[PDB]
């Protein structure tokens, strides 16, 4: 499965990042310009939906409010109510991951970092395992990049 | 109806970026 250890890359290190500010170093691997073009586009896109709608989001993040482990399980299942959804589209999907690295933040600011990387791979998940059909046909994260231009 | 904001927002976005 390539597709989905792609997808956890770029999305694992980019709610990473935008928790702690510091940046992994460490080589891609397989497809790897094509992921750090992903990666770029989406602190583009995404910092700017974070920026953009953080009342929103604040409001939804106030909804779920998360202050221990067993808070972390709800995050996951409203990513799967919208990926059980038929519809599909990359706005969705980069404002779903824009949402994960906001929340990602507040784990962080709430003793919670270990919660990030679980959050990322439920993330990668529920995307790949709902949409693969979808994803395959824009050609992946490269339509991704494409879309976003 | 949290689930429903967010799916518009994200269908905006793509509006936006489909033009
Ligand atoms: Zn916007
Ligand atoms: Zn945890």
């Amino acid at each position: 499965d390539e597709l989905y250890r792609q997808s956890l890359e770029i999305i694992s290190r980019y709610l990473r990042e935008q928790a702690t500010g510091a940046k992994d170093t460490k080589p891609m691997g397989r497809s790897g310009a094509t992921s750090r073009k992903a990666l770029e586009t989406l602190r583009r896109v995404g910092d700017g939906v974070q920026r953009n709608h953080e009342t929103a989001f604040q409001g939804m993040l106030r909804k779920l409010d998360i202050k221990n482990e067993d808070d972390v399980k709800s995050l996951s299942r409203v990513m799967i109510h919208v990926f059980s959804d038929g519809v599909t589209n990359w706005g969705r999907i980069v404002t779903l991951i824009s949402f994960g690295a906001f929340v990602a933040k507040h784990l962080k600011t709430i003793n919670q970092e270990s919660c990030i990387e679980p959050l990322a791979e439920s993330i990668t998940d529920v995307l790949v395992r709902t949409k693969r059909d979808w994803l395959v046909k824009q050609r992946g994260w490269d339509g991704f990049v494409e879309f976003f231009h | 109806w949290l689930l429903q904001s967010l799916l518009r927002l994200g269908d905006e976005i793509n509006a936006y970026y489909a033009r």
